[PDB]
């Protein structure tokens, strides 16, 4: 299960926030790995090796009020247990030792563009690329942030302006980052990137210069399941 | 002397630009952040270099670009990659076929390292 | 002359002279939607979005 | 004191000169044989003006073909006018949406007398 | 809630109508722009008919008219052949080598080039044109030469200026010329308005205007070229003739050249107009010695007519797409306060 | 509604960025406003300043149905005489005699007394036209000679500055009279050709007051008229040297003996056609120099004017548009 | 006609002897080059802690290229570990740094082209990794195989910084625009982006890439690109519309991007970044070393010159051979 996995991060604060949610709570959202759910878990264990544990173990919260309720520093500068997580997580289970990200919806440079139209799940108007013959690159699935499927609660008017889940947490995590099909047909297909891209065999490059090899990474936390 | 050494050198970059004939068919569309890397995302796909005037143009470009608040606007959105693309094929024609020798040896005279921009794609 | 038939073809654009209007006009709907969740919320659930 | 004036002057050309409009569908064929009467003709044509950095640009255009033998040859049966009025616009799109003023002060600074590219074309109306 | 849901589906219902006659207006603009381009290429044939088969331009003995002039050079060359190497280099004067159709389009082209480079004595090498004129040796021109000598023999007098011009040095026309004509003529590119429309007095270039007689057409320079494209594209080259002069003026940018006008008006260069009662030279060029006339104004009455027959349809599409403009027009308002109620 | 109370928050600080807007438009105006107060002071001290401290007419003068003519009569003893510059025989110098002769040979007598005008406005004061295509004997100079009694029967041309098109290539750095770098003709050998003596554009001897800013981009007259008079085109010394360097020659060229090659096929001969009119000689005075070097100064001053008045111009076409969107945006929330 | 074929024929002619003489003056300096690299080849004989850091970490490759480094190809195309590669002349900022970048990209493995990134992995046809690897068989030949992920950076791929280098800095520093607030002043704790203030070593200053790079222009610009240093966390937080994307706080705080912030207890990423070297007479031979770097590229470049003429030579021959038979026929036509 989920909360399982996140019950395994004990030294995480995730597991804090689930403690005190089956008993600071008013300005969170949640955490990253409840809130996306994809159908293809291959493509859900590959693009959580892609984010890593420390930003897909974040919480999001709608204001900054929140960032600085949750964890507030002394005059000196070490963090005591006087903050607000650490306090209300060490009064009943573990204490925060490993670091947590914290990000807030109103500060992020939110998406401006089309959005596809007479859509549900409320794509988003990518240029998809194309190879000299006038095709797209041979094994091409789509961008990243397309696959997502969203609750239908957060599709629109979480952030102040009116803005959805998908154009501002989704599109600053991973921005036109495209999903190929081996790892042979993602360097066939490498000049034609933007920032990274993500193959289903295995295999990921995060910067255009940059890119893994070796195995693969394995981490316990995963997207959701839909229904 | 030595300015008739980079003169001869310039006739033989000159002389070879001008021979490289552009594509036929150049339907594509390439995501872009940058000019330069636009340049060569360019010249990985169509194996052919570019002109030393042109990638002196496509830096001074960014240049241009760095100061204002357009810099956190991604340059995919200002410009179309289409367009952006038929700009510099269009350029480098005029960099192929229209100049003269010197130029070439002026601007390499002004500074040493020219072979920064010079390209090591020889088909 | 194969530069002159892309960029009519990106002057035109999706709706020839119209289609500035058409997006302020999906703009002007997306206010009503935007609206409509911040007064109701389960209606999102009506509408999918 | 004369650097505050210039980086002001700067700032003013280029917020007027990014919301001058494109026009929308060209279909002229300017014979022409120079890059510098061709920018004349386009202006005169489409009463529009060009930026600073496009008349400098076509100036080293006319420039870098002085010394050859084919100097003396035409331009217009080199390149064919309508893909000689494409670069024109797409580097004028550049040249009006992109760069900074920053950029365009340094410029200024090294030169007087840099109204000779700025021009007296005024599209409205 | 209702009203809202209710606003919702009454909104995207209207927006799909207005979408679907978004997409009656663009295929109607697109029909527009496919028959603009049939319409400027009938123009273009039209100018391309008018070049030498139709007789007369629509208006708003050459061997006397060589010797009115007393004292030029072809005035010797004319009174000596009507009555020995220079008489086997030279080729002929300007005035005798054309023929132009129709006196008006000749005599404002004699008026353009002036009245010593229509009296050039031409040569095919340089060894004629040092064979014209002897020199001394201080740099005197000697009156025992090659055509003062014979001058002063047989009376006549050289005493102005003459021009001289080389076949072998003049830089040939080397472009693609029209393929299937027998007149061996230049396919110059045809100025163009940004409407996509030619200029609205454009009769076409002047070198395309002169009829030679096919002996000159090709081989006189040993390259193997023809009087048109050496010659006669260094006497007019890519001057252009327009119907009157408000036509020129207001189609001054899309000149690169000199332009020439049927009422009088004459340019030269860029800047330089030229203005006042206008000059009369003696020499022009001849007029060539009809029933490809009859035919050539046989496919002009053709032509015209398929003209009027595009202008009728592209008028008619006018006056739908102004019809689905006022349609989306009374649509829009119609929606915007189907939301704005709400 | 508090989102509606939100909407109208953020419709008020939309309000107050435009307000803001707006005013940063006015102050960058009063900046310009006193930076042309400035100019106008400089260009006033300047004046006070400055008020403070074989002829060419008899040789034009004799050509009595041109216009040149006519505007020497008419300057000896209107709206036309506002724009038009001058005869070109009058505004430019050679030191030399027989150069002058040998450049005024070149040219012709129909392009040598040519009144240039400062632009397309002045050439359409000059020529008045019926509905029916003759010459109008209301129009401009043939009122003046028929006034006087002129007769400009004979044809005449008229250059206008704005319209010609100007020299790209860079004048000698820091020179005096500006002439231009135009590159010499050099042999298959590394040499110049032995008869080479300079181009004829480099040889006329310009006005100071005339140097810069006369056009409104700021061009010279031999950036533009004297360069598109005669482009590129060698002078040498004699015949045989300039019959010797036909594969290097530009445009055209012109020897010192007399001999003229307009193009690169035609090679005149014959006896030497006269031209009545030429350059003049320039004469050595220091107090005209002094005053010819503060029109100059004067000159320089009107056009740095008149670009700050063209920006200010371009400020209010701003400024216009920043009024209609603050109006259009306070009609939109008042009425809602 | 012949007239126009005969001259053809004749310029071609010309044409290929200017490409013979241009090839000798090429292969002249080229020799000319050479006999200078070998002067300073014999004038540079004339003249003549962060590896147990490595040794801590048994699973990540940088361990095992140490362990070859200490005691074929692959120890040949690559430059060097990331930590290797530079020295800060701070604990401090060096251990924030290191905290920022991450102990995978501080245990980067950096090479010169894509063919020894080919060189460093295998995949089979399955698409299952085997130790038939060189990396995976160097590493277990020896000692102990790699189980946690390692990256490996291209120095042909790196999309490098283009702006104007710091006029005649030795250090070779960045023209990096400072941050400016809307009252147009700088802010109060800002010190400096962290790409200038690594102290590198003058052997990678210039001409490292084909083109001539250095290491700062494309190795520690696309490592963290203008991120800005601030003294403490409240002048890092209360300026944070001005920064770019990227900060870092002295006391402890990273803002990774402009929404991400970071709080917590800090993960201590063991590999620290190195220190300079104390005033050693030794950079009087890595003086000579960078200049002999710098001779070894334009020799390289003189190379591509000729290659260049090369294929133009051929153009010059095969078409005049070709145009030669057709002149004959011609003549032989009539």
């Amino acid at each position: 299960d989920i909360n399982a996995q996140i019950l395994r991060h004990e030294n995480s604060a995730a597991g804090v926030l689930s403690l005190v949610e089956t008993l600071l709570t008013k300005g969170v959202v949640g955490v990253v790995a409840k809130l996306g759910k994809v159908n293809d878990e291959n493509l859900s264990q590959i693009l959580s090796n892609y984010l890593g544990t420390r930003s897909m173990l974040a919480v999001v919260c709608r204001n900054y009020e929140s960032v600085t309720a949750l964890e507030a520093y002394d005059n000196h500068g070490n963090i005591d247990i006087n903050a607000g997580l650490h306090c209300l997580g060490s009064s009943i289970g573990r204490e925060i030792g490993d670091s947590f990200d914290a990000i807030c919806l109103e500060n992020l440079r939110p998406y401006v563009g089309q959005h596809i139209a007479d859509d549900l799940q409320r794509r988003l108007d990518l240029l998809k690329p194309k190879l000299p013959n006038g095709e797209c690159p041979p094994g091409f699935l789509g961008f990243a942030v397309n696959m997502i499927q969203i609750d239908p609660a957060y599709l629109l008017c979480v952030t102040s302006y009116g803005y959805g889940l998908r154009e501002t947490l989704f599109y600053n995590l991973f921005s036109r980052l495209q999903v190929y099909k081996t790892r042979a047909d993602m360097i066939s297909a490498l000049p034609c990137i933007s920032d990274g891209a993500v193959s289903l065999d295995g295999g990921i490059i995060r910067k255009t210069g940059i890119f893994n090899l070796g195995n693969r990474d394995e981490v316990n936390v995963r997207f959701a399941k839909p229904t | 002397a030595d300015e008739g050494s980079l003169l001869r050198r310039a006739e033989m970059y000159q002389d070879y630009m001008k021979q490289v004939p552009i594509p036929t068919n150049r339907g594509s569309l390439i995501p872009f952040t940058s000019w330069v890397g636009l340049s060569i995302s360019m010249k990985q796909l169509y194996g052919q270099p570019l002109h030393y005037l042109t990638n002196v143009l496509l830096q001074r470009w960014d240049q241009s670009r760095f100061g204002t608040d357009s810099e956190e606007q991604r340059l995919d959105s200002i410009i179309h990659p289409t367009k952006a693309e038929a700009t510099i094929w269009l350029v480098e024609e005029i960099h192929r076929l229209t100049p003269s020798h010197l130029h070439m040896a002026l601007l390499w005279r002004s500074d040493p390292m020219y072979h920064s921009f010079i390209d090591p794609i020889f088909p | 002359f194969a530069v002159s038939n892309m960029l009519e073809a990106l002057d035109s654009g999706k709706f020839g002279s119209v289609s500035k209007e058409l997006e302020e006009i999906a703009d002007m709907r997306m206010d009503l939607v935007k609206r409509s969740i911040w007064l109701y919320p389960s209606l999102a659930y009506t509408v999918f979005e």
